[PDB]
């Protein structure tokens, strides 16, 4: 079987989930998050011009497509793109795969699938190459041939739009707008595709923190998240600091969580509260332009904080990677997301007592780094904490405060 | 500035983290202890705080020192407002109501250790009407409960 169709379906599941509220997915059309769809009916008049140009590109470029298929593939591309056919663009990728275009990271198991939505990508690429001790080499989307060749054809369509429809003509500009949006969602879909190849810990290069609405926010991170709650991806290491502050450091702690406090948030002025954009003329009327990025005094971490308060033992997930959940005779501790068999137990006199949950939550925080460190059975009874692994000990005694052994 | 309820909670939390029973934690455990009490400084704020309290260089923090640094923190921050602000960023037309799908995107992205189910229901009681639109003011006041 093809690998791409494998991740493609993953991607489709993700997209459908995000669509449960908007329910636009017609299961012949799967929507890309944050990419608006723009159908335009210019029949087969224009289509056969387009396909023949694309056909000619493929045929007169040095690439791994056999020239019998030069036009068969050109058809499949412009057709998957303009008609937003989920099935047809999966087939397109599958056809690329079948020619020798891998949609897999190049370096086998040593590949740290990484993502770069940044400006000074040059400097980061190698500070990260350099810090790798394991013999593992970072890879980016540009490093995978299948994705690369897909974007190449997708650019040709784009250019053909600008070069064969000049936008003064009113219906001509409408096809170009369609092309743009159609070719733009290809790059969105293909991005989720690449993200699903993520494994273990991943670096995200994002100088000056997060940008709401960028390919990371929209089609990269939500795939990474799903990968995470299937236990396939570990830490996501965001690098927002200037590349200077990641030297004299191991791969261990280059990058932090976008959830970590003092992570920057920036949004484009384009469609950033258009009427409120005007309101933002006060400091400089011609200070903020459509492409201008506005730093914001909001904290994404405030969202993660809220979560801690709403969800019992949430804070043990983030800082320790422990999913404890309401059990039968006590509490069940698992290694997050609690998908592997293994489980240990936690028992309190009054489990319904929120005060006592915090005592053992703090307790665990202070005592165990991971799930593997915990006794099979842990007890909070009568302001003393007891542990049975293979013998039995008591170690907590709360006479207004916590003393040990 | 600190109440009896708070110093005692801080005391419990602190003493669990002081493992050798001498009444001092280390420099690197500070942020952990604090975050367990619902106060998350930046890496920067947590260096200022650390450089001040560790002027002697012994990397030692008393409970008293701890009591001091936690008093200054909380003086500064408004949790309730800071969340409501964070959700505001996703109101493109103002009006206080962001979409239910948007709210699904926010939470799955900022829900570091959430799960699809946990998300799904969040959205369900996000707003109990059949409209897409969800109140974000309502949402926080619900989670703050
Ligand atoms: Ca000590
Ligand atoms: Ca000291
Ligand atoms: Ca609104
Ligand atoms: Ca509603």
């Amino acid at each position: 079987e093809s690998l791409v169709a494998a991740r493609a379906e993953k991607v489709a599941n993700l997209y459908r989930w995000l669509d449960t509220d908007n329910d636009v997915a017609t299961d012949k059309y799967v929507p890309v998050p944050g990419f608006e769809r723009v159908d335009v009916d210019v029949s087969d008049e224009v289509k056969q011009r387009m396909i023949q140009s694309m056909s000619g590109y493929i045929e007169h470029t040095d690439n791994q497509v056999p020239k019998d298929q030069a036009e068969a593939l050109a058809t499949l591309f412009v057709e998957s793109t303009l008609d937003y056919d989920w099935d047809k663009r999966v087939e397109f990728l599958t056809k690329l795969e079948s020619y020798g275009y891998s949609f897999e990271a190049p370096h086998a198991e040593k590949s740290i699938v990484s993502f770069w939505s940044g400006k000074n990508f040059k400097q980061y690429r190698d500070i990260l190459d350099n810090a790798q001790t394991d013999g593992k080499k970072v890879v980016y989307d540009i490093d995978v041939k299948g994705n690369a060749f897909a974007i190449d054809l997708n650019k040709h369509l784009m250019r053909w739009g600008g070069l064969f429809l000049d936008p003064d003509n009113a219906e001509q500009n409408q096809l170009k707008s369609s092309i743009d949006a159609a070719t733009f969602s290809n790059t969105g879909f293909w991005s989720s595709v690449y993200a699903t190849g993520a494994q273990n810990d991943v670096y995200v290069i994002a100088e000056g923190g997060v940008r709401l609405g960028n390919y990371f926010w929209n089609v990269e991170l939500p795939a990474l998240r799903q990968l995470q709650r299937e236990g396939l991806v570990g830490e996501i290491r965001l690098l927002d600091k200037p590349v200077s502050e990641y030297k004299d450091l191991p791969a261990d702690q280059i990058g932090r969580r976008l959830t970590d406090a003092g992570v920057a948030v920036k949004v484009r002025f384009d469609a950033l509260s258009h009427e409120r954009q005007a309101e933002l003329l006060a400091d400089n009327p011609d200070g903020y332009k459509a492409d201008t990025l506005v730093e914001l005094d909001v904290k994404l971490s405030a969202i993660d904080s809220m979560l801690r308060e709403s969800l019992p033992f949430y804070s043990l997930r983030t800082e320790r990677n422990l999913l404890v959940q309401e059990g039968e005779e006590g509490f069940e501790v698992r290694s997050w997301p609690g998908i592997d068999g293994k489980s240990k137990t936690i028992l309190l006199d009054n489990p319904e007592d929120a005060a006592q949950q915090k005592s053992i939550e703090r307790f665990i925080l202070a005592n165990f780094d991971n799930f593997e460190q915990m006794p099979d059975e842990l007890f909070l009874v009568d302001n003393k904490v007891l542990s049975h692994h293979d013998g039995r000990t008591r170690i907590i005694a709360q006479k207004e405060d916590g003393a040990w052994t | 500035q600190l109440t009896e309820e708070q110093i005692a909670e801080f005391k419990e939390a602190f003493s669990l983290f002081d493992k050798d029973g001498d009444g001092t934690i280390t420099t690197k455990e500070l942020g952990t202890v604090m975050r367990s009490l619902g106060q998350n400084p930046t890496e920067a704020e947590l260096q200022d705080m650390i450089n001040e309290v560790d002027a002697d260089g012994n990397g030692t923090i008393d409970f008293p020192e701890f009591l001091t640094m936690m008093a200054r923190k909380m003086k500064d921050t408004d949790s309730e407002e800071e969340i409501r602000e964070a959700f505001r960023v996703f109101d493109k037309d103002g009006n206080g109501y962001i979409s239910a799908a948007e709210l699904r995107h926010v939470m799955t992205n900022l829900g570091e250790k959430l799960t699809d189910e946990e998300v799904d229901q969040m959205i369900r009681e996000a707003d109990i009407d059949g409209d897409g639109q969800v109140n974000y003011e309502e949402f926080v006041q619900m989670m703050t409960a």
